[PDB]
C-alpha cells in the first residue's frame, strides 16, 4: 500500500544520472571487476570458510573412521 | 582586468548591431552610426575571432529533491536544431 509522493521526507539531496544510451553497460569490467571481488572475499572468507572446513575435516574424518571400523586385525 | 579583456575580445564592430524602430528616417540612424561607433575596428581587426563551437547535448537527469518546497518544477527537453534550421516553425 506503500506510493512514491508519499514514502518519506528527504531534503537537499541532488541527484546526477545519465542515460542508458549515452552509456557504457560494462563501463570498465575486468579492470575494476576483479579487484572489488577479491576485496569482497577477503571481507567475508573468514566468516564463510572455517564452518565448511570444519565439515569438510569431519566429513574426511568420518569417512576414514566408518572404513577402518568394518575390517578386523587379530582374531 | 578580467573585465576588459572580456570588452576587447567580444565587443568588436562585425559582432554588434545598431537597431532602431519608429519615426526615424534610416539615413540619420546611418548618420550617427559613421559619428559615434566609427572608431570601433578600422584597425582593430586581429586576435583568435572567435569561433564558438558546438555543444554535445547528453540526456540525463538532475534531481534536486527538497521536500520543504510545497510545489514540484519539472523542465524537460529534448535536442532542438539552432537558430538557422527550417524546422522551427
Amino acid at each position: 500500500g506503500r506510493q512514491f509522493g508519499h514514502l518519506t521526507r528527504v531534503r537537499h539531496v541532488i541527484t546526477y544520472s545519465l542515460s542508458p544510451f549515452e552509456q557504457r553497460a560494462f563501463p570498465h569490467y575486468f579492470s575494476k571487476g576483479i579487484p572489488n571481488v577479491l576485496r569482497r572475499t577477503r571481507a567475508c572468507i573468514l566468516r564463510v570458510a572455517p564452518p565448511f572446513v570444519a565439515f569438510y575435516l569431519v566429513y574426511t574424518w568420518g569417512t576414514q573412521e566408518f572404513e577402518k571400523s568394518k575390517r578386523k586385525n587379530p582374531a | 582586468a578580467d573585465l576588459t579583456e572580456y570588452l576587447s575580445r567580444h565587443y568588436k564592430a562585425p559582432r554588434m548591431v545598431l537597431a532602431a524602430a519608429g519615426g526615424l528616417e534610416h539615413r540619420q540612424l546611418l548618420d550617427l552610426a559613421q559619428k559615434h561607433f566609427s572608431g570601433l575596428s578600422g584597425t582593430y581587426d586581429e586576435d583568435a575571432v572567435p569561433t564558438l563551437s558546438p555543444c554535445r547535448f547528453t540526456g540525463s537527469q538532475i534531481c534536486h529533491r527538497e521536500d520543504g518546497l510545497p510545489l514540484a518544477h519539472v523542465a524537460i527537453a529534448v535536442e532542438g536544431p539552432g537558430w538557422a534550421h527550417p524546422d522551427n516553425v
